[PDB]
């Protein structure tokens, strides 16, 4: 199962 | 910062004449991921070769597999070429049955 | 024993022939069990695996939503890299990730990950405890401090628990067959002559998993780790793995040389004498 963060956020 | 692949040409079983097998070629420990590697018989590229996905170990190195089908015979020669940024020429890796 | 979960992704730009390549995979073990290609026509996650494949389309577009999700982040990482380095655009550059969790015997969480790199080295890595965050450079906690303001750090460690241990569990159940199997290596030694004056003795191991093996020479019980020659871990491309030791040895003497393997497979290790 991939990871999923609600927002993705960046460097 | 690169890094030299660490090439090993080499069959999936034990080679026996006359049996079918895979002639694989394990690439390791490079970077960056781009690479080249043939499969020669007798000098020349076997064209139907397929790799594995890329993937990397815990220092980031990345390996490859390449394998193909064939048969092997008491005359026939095989070998792994590779190309990488790290080579100042390609390297050509003979098969051996015994390593 | 233990077990892992592993998704390595890799994503390398190619400057003047378009956008970013990105090249995920997954591993159970030494197992992989699926793959996503960008260059790829499918622009789907892949079964790798012949135990993977029974799961239904509500597993498969889930996967490939957060696996492109997850392939734009990382394309972005590297236009701030680049920016945050003052590299140059003309120059290839690769960010690489990895995260995935340690399970036991019994089924419960041991460790996680979740880490960067970029152009080999390390970036950003979540440590161990999971509550905080490695940062190797000054470009990387920038990152840090944007990081631990957003609090990804406690939402990934609730991933880890939560959501990569109990798929881990599930996929150890439907492949239990294939997956928790261990086959032992067939160990066999060959003999190359090279002059009058000296030979070669190699030890092999062949068709075991997982990959973790120990090859070992011995001299009348004195451990000979010198002019031994012993060649990285390779795949047999079917599933298992190889390996070889081998010695430089003077004839007539090869019978005082004594190889030695040690696998979870095997009940007790085993010595080889020529």
């Amino acid at each position: 199962l991939y990871k999923k963060l609600k927002r993705e956020i960046t460097f | 910062i690169q890094r030299t692949p660490k090439i090993q040409v080499y069959s999936r079983h034990p080679a026996e004449n006359g049996k079918s097998n895979f002639l694989n070629c394990y690439v390791s420990g490079f970077h960056p991921s781009d690479i080249e590697v043939d499969l020669l018989k007798n000098g020349e590229r076997i064209e139907k070769v397929e790799h594995s996905d890329l993937s990397f170990s815990k220092d980031w190195s990345f390996y490859l597999l390449y394998y193909t089908e064939f048969t092997p015979t008491e005359k026939d020669e095989y070998a792994c070429r590779v190309n990488h940024v790290t080579l100042s020429q390609p390297k050509i890796v003979k098969w051996d049955r015994d390593m | 024993g233990s077990h892992s979960m592993r998704y390595f992704s890799t994503s390398v730009s190619r400057p003047g022939r378009g956008e970013p390549r990105f090249i995920a995979v997954g591993y159970v073990d030494d197992t992989q069990f699926v793959r996503f290609d960008s260059d790829a026509a499918s622009q789907r996650m892949e079964p790798r695996a012949p135990w993977i494949e029974q799961e239904g389309p509500e597993y498969w577009d889930e996967e490939t939503g957060k696996v492109k999700a997850h392939s734009q982040t990382d394309r972005e990482n590297l236009r701030i890299a680049l920016r945050y380095y003052n590299q140059s655009e003309a120059g290839s550059h690769t960010l690489q990730m990895m995260f995935g969790c340690d399970v036991g015997s019994d089924g419960r969480f041991l460790r996680g990950y979740h880490q960067y790199a970029y152009d080999g080295k390390d970036y950003i890595a979540l440590k161990e405890d999971l509550r905080s965050w490695t940062a190797a450079d000054m470009a990387a906690q920038i990152t840090k401090r944007k990081w631990e303001a957003a609090h990804v750090a406690e939402q990934q460690r609730a991933y880890l628990e939560g959501t990569c241990v109990d798929g881990l569990r599930r996929y150890l159940e439907n492949g239990k067959e294939t997956l928790q199997r261990t086959d032992p290596p067939k160990t066999h030694m060959t003999h190359h002559p090279i002059s009058d004056h000296e030979a070669t003795l190699r030890c092999w191991a062949l068709g075991f998993y997982p990959a973790e093996i120990t090859l070992t020479w011995q001299r009348d019980g004195e451990d000979q780790t010198q002019d031994t020659e012993l060649v990285e871990t390779r795949p047999a491309g079917d599933g298992t793995f190889q390996k070889w030791a081998a010695v430089v040895v003077p004839s007539g003497e090869e019978q005082r040389y004594t190889c030695h393997v040690q696998h979870e497979g095997l009940p007790k290790p085993l010595t080889l004498r020529w």
